[PDB]
């Protein structure tokens, strides 16, 4: 398995450095590639731990490093000047040994395994927790409205986990403020809106924050 | 005069052997009886998959050059890229998993008899049968000049 | 560079059926360097295919690969249910290594209309200073539906934003939220705010509206 480091929140022309770690084969080609919003995937480079010549495209040559840790079978990726287009979940993996082909040190081959991805959000946004308003009902469909917060993600919850059939969170857009925003709504009896309670948990842990709104009929 | 990115890195598994294993990280194959070497040459580094050892019979790490023997840093990149063997025993992997040799420290390459060789670090990578072999400190002299190297012997 | 096209964007089927992806690369790359992968939402990609045609360690049988110089071809053979995610190929034979950029394969079902809500801004957000009115589209399929904004009877245009979820693990449908975007004064110039919703499950478009202050 291979553990990478948690997301990163940055402002332009600053520096990022995410981690890799396995748990037998560290000194074996260790390669990052990036996944824009919406995007496919893109090669950034790689390394041989074992000898420690690293490898970049053309694309971030000059503008990362690539890493690694012996004692802590760890390798890692640093970016620097960081940009809003850097804004990417980045992941490590592990370039196949059979049938491997290197090229100057270059090593390529199919990719496994993969680490769970690092999420990189660059803004020159500050971290702010979102504001919560009701959805108010009028089966009926009800929600809460999470607004203007930064940086990514937010959980929403209804009733405590109690309620979950209908439930749809939609992902979340960013605003040309720089901050995002996202709906959470369900479909209830109407029979019900004047007896039962609906209470939406909202948290964001980059600010921790945690609120609950009680919505109900206007 | 010898540095890390003077290791040429030119590896090509081909026949989906997994032999790169040890590189990083059980029988030698194309068995080359020790006795009557072959002489050393030049060797282009786009066929050197790892470090090359040559026996002096100390163990020495010979890096790349161009081919007028001036040293070069490109982890053998560069197609001129060669390993001036002849500049006594070497040995060193080809890019699709075969160990090679020339000369000798009769012997071949790290070889002093059939039943023991010199010890380096990539001896076991090179000669997977002498996992188990046993360890002997040996001391030399060639030419008035002192050797103190490891045997492993069977 | 070798760019790699994957056709199609989507693939609509059901489950059960068989899958055919292509990837056309740009030049001919061998077949020993090219692989596929599939991934799905907040996860990383899983190899499924190396060497064009080799099935990765714990690979079920029904995934497939073949393919020879630009046209590789990933085949399902019978579509299970965690099967649908999107798959993109890459090469590894020239550097920069390369990938496709992806084909959806998502879930056919019957047509299924939406059911519309419109949400007026609350007076929590109004003290605020802005104003969002949202329209809710539930459970529907196909994906794609057109939703229309007008406020006191004109056409909206730029001042609203879209967000679609992924397709649901029990009914197979999507919902959808359009979100539109008014400062406080802009809203209270206005009385009549209403949603206009096209999709093949309606006869004629639905629309819902509500009056500012009612
Ligand atoms: C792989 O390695 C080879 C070297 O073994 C390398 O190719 C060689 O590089 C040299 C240096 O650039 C080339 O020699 C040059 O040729 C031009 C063309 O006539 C000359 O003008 C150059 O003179 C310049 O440099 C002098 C000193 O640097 C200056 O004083 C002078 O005013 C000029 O500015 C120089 O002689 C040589 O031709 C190549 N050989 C080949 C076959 O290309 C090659 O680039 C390496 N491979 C890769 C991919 O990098
Ligand atoms: C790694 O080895 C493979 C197999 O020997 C090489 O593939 C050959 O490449 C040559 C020239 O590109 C072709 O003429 C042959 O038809 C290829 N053979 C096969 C079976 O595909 C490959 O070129 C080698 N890679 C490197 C970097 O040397
Ligand atoms: C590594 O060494 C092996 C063995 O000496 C080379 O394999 C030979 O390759 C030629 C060319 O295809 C074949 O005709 C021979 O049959 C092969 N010999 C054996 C024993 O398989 C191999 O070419 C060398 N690799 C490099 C990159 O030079
Ligand atoms: C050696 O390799 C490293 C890593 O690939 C590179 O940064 C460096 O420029 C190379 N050359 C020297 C002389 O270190």
């Amino acid at each position: 398995l291979l553990e990478q480091s948690g997301p990163e929140v940055k402002k332009p022309g600053s520096s990022v450095k995410v981690s890799c770690k396995d748990s037998d084969t560290f000194n074996e080609p260790v390669t990052w590639v990036r996944q824009a919003p919406g995007q496919g995937l893109e090669w950034i480079g790689g390394i041989i731990p074992a000898f420690g010549v690293t490898k970049y495209a053309q694309k971030f040559q000059g503008r990362v490093i690539i890493s690694a840790d012996a004692s802590t079978a760890t390798a890692y990726l640093e970016l620097s000047s960081l940009r809003s287009e850097d804004t990417a979940v980045y992941y490590c993996a592990k370039v196949g040994l059979r049938g491997i082909v290197m090229v100057g040190g270059l090593a390529m081959n199919w990719l496994d395994p993969w680490g769970q991805g690092t999420q990189v959000t660059v803004s020159s946004a500050s971290t702010k927790g979102p504001s919560v308003f009701p959805l108010a009902p009028s089966t009926a469909a009800l929600g809460c409205l999470v607004k203007d917060y930064f940086p990514e993600p937010v959980t929403v919850s209804w009733n405590s986990g109690a309620l979950t059939s209908g439930v749809h969170t939609f992902p979340a857009v960013l605003q040309s403020s720089g901050l995002y925003s996202l709906s959470s709504v369900v479909t209830v009896p109407s029979s019900s809106l004047g007896t039962q309670t609906y209470i939406c948990n909202v948290n964001h842990k980059p600010s921790n924050t945690k609120v609950d709104k009680k919505v109900e009929p206007k | 005069s010898w540095h890390i990115n003077r290791t040429a890195l030119n590896c090509n598994d081909s026949l989906q052997t997994g032999f790169i294993t040890s590189l990083f990280y059980s029988g030698c194959q194309n068995w080359d009886e020790p006795h009557y070497p072959r002489p050393c040459d030049v060797v282009s580094a786009r066929t050197v998959c790892g470090p090359v050892y040559c026996f002096t019979p100390s163990p020495v790490v010979v890096g790349t050059t161009d081919k007028l023997g001036i040293p070069t840093y490109n982890w053998g990149e560069n197609e001129t890229d060669v390993f001036m063997l002849e500049s006594f025993g070497c040995t060193w992997m080809n890019s699709t998993g075969f160990t090679k040799t020339c000369g000798a420290p009769g012997g071949s390459g790290p070889w002093i008899t059939p039943r023991c060789l010199v010890d380096y670090p990539y001896r076991l990578w090179h000669y997977p049968c002498t996992v188990n072999f046993t360890l002997h400190k040996v001391r030399m002299f060639v030419g008035g000049i002192e050797h103190r190297f490891d045997a492993a012997c069977n | 560079e070798i760019e790699l096209t994957q056709s199609p964007g989507t693939l609509s089927l059901s489950p059960g059926e068989r899958a055919t992806l292509s990837c056309r690369a740009s030049q001919s790359v061998s077949s020993s360097y090219l692989a596929w992968y599939q991934q799905k939402p907040g996860q990383a990609p899983r190899l499924l295919i190396y060497g064009a045609s080799s099935r990765a360690t714990g690979i079920p049988d029904r995934f497939s690969g073949s393919g020879s110089g630009t046209d590789f071809t990933l085949t399902i053979s019978r579509l299970e249910p965690e099967d649908f995610a999107v798959y993109y190929c890459q090469q590894y034979g020239s550097s920069p290594q390369t990938f496709g950029q992806g084909t959806k394969v998502e879930i056919k079902r019957t047509v299924a209309a939406p059911s519309v809500f419109i949400f007026p801004p609350s007076d929590e957000q109004l003290k605020s200073g802005t104003a969002s009115v949202v329209c809710l589209l539930n459970n529907f399929y196909p994906r794609e539906a057109k939703v229309q904004w007008k406020v006191d009877n004109a056409l909206q245009s730029g001042n609203s934003q879209e967000s679609v979820t992924e397709q649901d693990s029990k009914d197979s449908t999507y919902s959808l939220s359009s979100t539109l975007t008014l400062s406080k004064a802009d809203y209270e110039k206005h009385k009549v705010y209403a949603c206009e919703v096209t999709h093949q499950g309606l006869s004629s478009p639905v629309t819902k509206s509500f009056n500012r202050g009612e």
